[PDB]
C-alpha cells in the first residue's frame, strides 16, 4: 500500500533526459526560445518552451504512425523510465500485474485541424487517412504507448488541464495501494503548436510584452509577469509498491507519501486559494516530516501566483519552506507540467539542491515574507511538495519523501 | 525514372521495408506485414506520388505489389 | 466500504430521460436517424444516433458559454441524477466528500475547427474568442460542470476512447472504497459532429450500405454488419458510499460488486479477446451470483463482435448470460457509451427486463450457443454485468447487483 | 436607435442585465457582475455591431459604460 518511484524519464524545454534536466536546474538555464511559428501564426505571443529534438526517425513506423506529438514526447520519457527503472521487457511485458496512466491537456488540435482541412480539400476523405483518430483523441497517449510496451493492466488517460500528468501520478498510487498494481508508468504529453497557444493568446493569458526577450519572458513572481509561456514535452515516472521494488532491488528515488486532488467549485479561469489549501492539507495529512521544498504551480500571472503564494501562506503559517517556480525555466508545458515538475522535485532531492525561481528582478509585493530562492542553493532535502492546478478550479498535490 | 519503381518507393516507406524486399509477387500483410490501416494509407501515397484517384473497388483488388503496379499504369480514368 | 448507485440521468439517442429510454428499451426502438449534416461534408456514412433535444434556454449563460455539446449534454445528465438522488446543493455543495469525474473521448473537435478558421480568417485573433480553450480540452466536462455544481471533491476528467465514462464510473467506486469520498457524479458526454465522425469514415469503421435504411444500419451480431454507427449524448449517474446512502434513505438502483480494468497490450486498433476475458473475470470477483444479463460491447462490427463472443465463451462457457448489444438500437455514443450501457443495465435490472439486440437478421455464425435476446423479455434479474471496450486495447466491466 | 442606446443594447445584451442597469456611470465588473472574459466577449460583439476596430489598448481603457460610448463616439469615419 506504500508507493514509490523508481524511474524517470522526461523531454522538456531543459532537457531531453534527466542528466541534461539535472544540467539546466542547477544553472537557471531558460529553456525559452523565440517562435517563428507563432508569429507567422498571427499571434501576440512569440515566444515558448519548445522540445530541442528532431524526433524524426526516433520510434518505429508501425508505431509513431498513430503518435501525435503528445504521444512521442510521452513514448520517448517513457522509454528513459523503463531503463532507469532497471525493468527488463519481460518484467513488465504481458503483466497484468502493470499499468500505464499518462493523459494529454487536449489531445492535438493540430492533426484535429488537419483532418477538418483535408475533409474540406479537394480531395475530401481521400486525403484525411486512418490515423487522426488515435493522434487526435484525448487518450491518445496512454493507448499509443500501452500497445507497443503491452501494457495488460490499467490503461486510460486523466485530464485535468494543468493537472493532468500530476493527477495520473495521484492515481497511479493509489492503484498501488488497493493492491490492483504493482508498477504504473504515470505522466503525460503534450505538443506544442499554434491551433492550440493561439486560444489561450485570444483569453490574455499568454506572455505578449517579452518576445524581444524570450528568456525572461516566463517570470514568475516578478512584479512586471505578463502571463505564462506556453510549453511542450513530456514526462513519465515508474511508480511501483514498495516490497515489489525492494525484492528486486531497484533503485528508490522518493516514496510518494502524500496526495491532494481538490477542487474549487466557484470560479472557472481563476482558482479561488481555498481549494489548494484543501488540497495541500490533504497531501500532508500524516506526514510527520516538514516540507522542505515546494515546487509551485507559480505559472507566471498576474493572478495566478499571488492566489497560491495566500494558500502557502495559510497552510504552512511563519514556517514557510523553501519555494522554486520551474516554469520560470520551462515554461507551462500543460498537460505535462505536473510529471515534469514532479520529475525536477526527485532530481532536487536525489542531488541535493534547489534549483532557482529565475528572472525575479523585483519581487512581487505579495509574495514577502517566503522562502523563494532565486540562486541555486546546495541543501539536503528530505521531504519535497509539488503543486498543480488546471482549468475549472481542479488541484492536485503530490508529496514525496526519500525512504527509511 | 520507371513507374514501376515510383510505386516501389512507395510501398517500402509506408511499411518500412527496403527497396529490393518489395519483389513484384509480395503480398501487403503476408509478406510486408501490412495491416488495414496500412491499406489505405498506401492506397493515399499512390494518390499523392502520382495524379490519379482510385476509386476505392481498385484499392481493395490491390493485395499485392504487383497488382498495384498493374493500376497505376494499366487504368488512368 | 461498497458503493451503490443512488441516482441516474441520460440524455441518449433513444430518450432525454430515463422514462423515455426505459420507453425505447422495453420497446426496442432505434434512436439511429439520416444525418444531412454527414453528407454534406463529403461522408459515406449517413447514418448517426443524434439527440433530439432542444437545448436552448436550459443552462444559463454563464455557465453554457463555457460547454462543447459534450459538457451540454453531462450537465443536463448531471442535473438528472441530483434530482433523481433528491440531493439538495446543501448535501452535495461546496462539500469536499462529494466529487465529480467526467470526460469525453476527445473534447470538441467542432470548436477547435471554429477557432483554427478563426484565427486563419479576416480577424484572426480577434475572432477566436476567450470561450474555444474549455470547449476544446480533453477535460472539459468535468471542468464546465464542477464549477456550477460547487464541486469541492475530486474533479478530472478520465478519457479512454470508448471505455471512458465506464473507467470514470470504476474510478468512483475507487474514490469511495479508499474513503475519500461520500459522493462522486461520474458519466461523460459526447458532441456529435462531422470533423469528428469524417475521421471514422476515413478508418473504415462506420456503417456505409444502409443509408436510405439508417434504423438497420446498427446490426450488431448480424451476418450483414458494416462498422458502428456514431451517436452522442451524456450520462451520469450518482456514486454514492452504502452507509451514507442508507442514513438518508436515498434510493438504491444497484450497488457496484465488480470493476474491471485491463488493457490487451497487442494491437492499437483490433482487439485480441485475452484482455476482455481478464477483465470480465477480474470483475465477477466476490461475486456469490451468476450473471444475470450481460451488457456486450457490440459495436456492430465485423472482427469485434466475434473477439468479444469468444471472450463470453472463455468466462462463462455453458452457464452463458442473456447477451443484448443495446448499440443494435442507440449506435455507439463513444466517451458517453459506458455510462449509457450501465444505466441501460440499470433500468433492466431496476424493472425485471432485458432490453432486445435488434436487427439480427441473419445471426452471425460464431455467435452459436450463446443465449442473444432478440426480443424484449421480462425477467426477474438480480445481477447485471456492462462490458466496454475502447481503442488501444483498453477494456473496462461493470457489475451491478441490486442490494440485500 | 442611436450610438449611445445601440451601445447600452449590445452590452446588457451580452452581460445578462436589463436595459434600465446599464447606467453611463456602471462598469461592467463591479456593478454588472461581468468578468475579464465577458469583456473580451463583449469588445468582440462590439466591433461587429459598428463594423470598427478597437485596439488592446483602447479596449483596455473601456472599463465602463460611458468610456464605450466615448470610444464609439470619436471613430466611425
Ligand atoms: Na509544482
Ligand atoms: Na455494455
Amino acid at each position: 500500500k506504500r508507493a514509490v518511484i523508481t524511474g524517470l524519464g522526461i523531454v522538456s524545454s531543459i532537457g531531453n533526459n534527466q542528466q541534461e534536466v539535472l544540467a539546466s536546474l542547477r544553472e537557471g538555464r531558460s529553456g525559452i526560445t523565440f517562435s517563428q511559428e507563432l508569429k507567422d501564426s498571427g499571434m501576440r505571443s512569440h515566444v515558448w518552451g519548445n522540445v530541442k529534438l528532431d524526433t524524426t526517425g526516433l520510434i518505429d513506423r508501425k508505431v509513431v504512425r498513430f503518435m501525435s506529438d503528445a504521444s512521442i514526447y510521452a513514448f520517448l520519457s517513457m522509454e528513459q523510465a523503463i531503463a532507469d527503472a532497471g525493468l527488463s521487457p519481460e518484467a513488465y511485458q504481458n503483466n497484468p500485474r502493470v499499468g500505464l496512466i499518462a493523459g494529454s491537456g487536449g489531445g492535438s488540435p493540430r492533426f484535429q485541424v488537419f483532418g477538418a482541412d483535408a475533409m474540406r480539400g479537394p480531395r475530401g476523405l481521400k486525403a484525411v487517412g486512418p490515423y487522426v483518430v488515435t493522434k487526435a483523441m484525448a487518450s491518445g497517449v496512454s493507448a499509443c504507448l500501452a500497445t507497443p510496451f503491452k501494457i495488460h493492466g490499467v490503461n486510460y488517460s486523466i485530464s485535468s488541464a494543468c493537472a493532468t500528468s500530476a493527477h495520473c501520478i495521484g492515481n497511479a498510487v493509489e492503484q498501488i495501494q488497493l493492491g490492483k498494481q504493482d508498477i504504473v508508468f504515470a505522466g503525460g504529453g503534450e505538443e506544442l503548436c499554434w491551433e492550440m497557444a493561439c486560444e489561450f493568446d485570444a483569453m490574455g493569458a499568454l506572455s505578449t510584452k517579452y518576445n524581444d526577450t524570450p528568456e525572461k519572458a516566463s517570470r514568475t513572481y516578478d512584479a512586471h509577469r505578463d502571463g505564462f509561456v506556453i510549453a511542450g514535452g513530456g514526462g513519465m515516472v515508474v511508480v511501483e509498491e514498495l516490497e515489489h521494488a525492494l525484492a528486486r532491488g531497484a533503485h528508490i528515488y522518493a516514496e510518494i507519501v502524500g496526495y491532494g486532488a481538490t477542487s474549487d467549485g466557484a470560479d472557472m479561469v481563476a482558482p479561488s486559494g481555498e481549494g489548494a489549501v484543501r488540497c495541500m492539507k490533504m497531501a500532508m495529512h500524516g506526514v510527520d516530516t516538514p516540507i522542505d521544498y515546494l515546487n509551485s504551480h507559480g505559472t507566471s500571472t498576474p493572478v495566478g501566483d499571488v492566489k497560491e503564494l495566500a494558500a502557502i501562506r495559510e497552510v504552512f503559517g511563519d514556517k514557510s519552506p523553501a519555494i522554486s517556480a520551474t516554469k520560470a525555466m520551462t515554461g507551462h508545458s500543460l498537460g505535462a507540467a505536473g510529471v515534469q515538475e514532479a520529475i525536477y522535485s526527485l532530481l532536487m532531492l536525489e542531488h541535493g539542491f534547489i534549483a532557482p525561481s529565475i528572472n525575479i528582478e523585483e519581487l512581487d509585493e505579495q509574495a514577502a515574507g517566503l522562502n523563494i530562492v532565486t540562486e541555486t542553493t546546495d541543501r539536503e532535502l528530505t521531504t519535497v511538495m509539488s503543486n498543480s492546478f488546471g482549468f475549472g478550479g481542479t488541484n492536485a498535490t503530490l508529496v514525496m519523501r526519500k525512504l527509511k | 525514372s520507371t513507374i514501376e519503381e515510383r510505386v516501389k518507393k512507395i510501398i517500402g516507406e509506408q511499411l518500412g521495408v527496403k527497396q529490393e524486399e518489395v519483389t513484384n509477387n509480395a503480398s501487403f500483410v503476408e509478406d510486408l506485414g501490412a495491416d488495414s490501416l496500412d491499406t489505405v494509407e498506401l492506397v493515399m501515397a499512390l494518390e499523392e506520388e502520382f495524379d490519379t484517384e482510385i476509386p476505392d473497388e481498385e484499392a481493395e483488388k490491390i493485395t499485392t505489389v504487383q497488382a498495384a503496379i498493374d493500376y497505376i499504369n494499366g487504368h488512368q480514368a
